[PDB]
């Protein structure tokens, strides 16, 4: 899971 | 001809439109931002989708600021005279306001722009659509457990009128994109507009894209720091009809  | 309403858009021109997708996953090693893990799986969700909503998909991928610029400006200088509507999807990291190229950020204004009322004439009136998959910020959502102004002669409208944004987080926030899946939000998207873009106005497809992000993902992570966080997409419209993918045969 990683974030924009 | 009998009693006639204008309430929704006419999106019964010879074709829908264009839906133009920027998909940026790679980007250049001096602006220190990470490969996108799982947008490829977002973009072919979009091609597919607007594929059965009988769009001219354009897929464009790892594009420069100039290069993001130099298309936006080429595509709204095309004829669009016989297409109903526009669709840009933009999926890249981002900041309030901004979107990034491969090698630094573009200005959302900079891209919305080129399609103003006044500047490309063959859209006037009809809806422009841009969906945003990119963060707007740093914050993190914890959530909780549950007569002169009147009858002008020469009618004009605002060329700010008939755009529509659809974000896919709230101002000031973090985007989710999980590596295998895709982003939470174009996810969501995808699978509202295949259930419902025969059956539903649009406004209320995106209604449910909300409550799907909302309720059914959560954060997960080994730093607490970004655990447990949740996400809620932000609707903008200065849409001035309904719209419906779909019309009278």
């Amino acid at each position: 899971l990683e974030t924009d | 001809s009998g009693i006639s309403l204008d309430n929704s858009y006419k999106m019964d021109y010879p074709e829908m439109g264009l839906c133009i997708i920027i998909n940026n996953k790679n980007f250049h090693k001096s602006t220190g931002m990470t490969s996108r893990s799982g947008t490829d799986v977002d973009a072919a969700n979009l091609r597919e989708t607007f594929r059965n909503l009988k769009y001219e998909v354009r897929n464009k991928n790892d594009l420069t600021r100039e290069e993001i610029v130099e298309l936006m400006r080429d595509v709204s200088k095309e004829d669009h005279s016989k297409r109903s509507s526009f669709v840009c999807v933009l999926l890249s990291h981002g900041e309030e306001g901004i979107i990034f190229g491969t090698n630094g950020p573009v200005d959302l204004k900079k891209i919305t722009n080129f399609f103003r009322g006044d500047r490309c004439r063959s859209l006037t009136g009809k809806p422009k659509l841009f969906i945003i998959q990119a963060c707007r910020g740093t914050e993190l959502d914890c959530g909780i457990e549950t007569g002169v102004d009147d009858d002008m002669a020469c009618h004009k409208i605002p060329v700010e009128a008939d755009f529509l944004y659809a974000y896919s987080t709230a101002p000031g926030y973090y985007s989710w994109r999980n590596s295998k899946d895709g982003s939470w939000f174009i996810q969501s998207l995808c699978a509202m507009l295949k259930q419902y873009a025969d059956k539903l106005e649009f406004m209320h497809i995106l209604t449910r894209v909300n409550r799907k992000v909302a309720t059914e993902f959560e954060s997960f992570s080994f730093d607490a720091t970004f655990h447990a966080k949740k996400q809620i997409p932000c609707i903008v419209s200065m849409l001035t009809k309904e719209l419906y993918f779909y019309h009278q045969l």
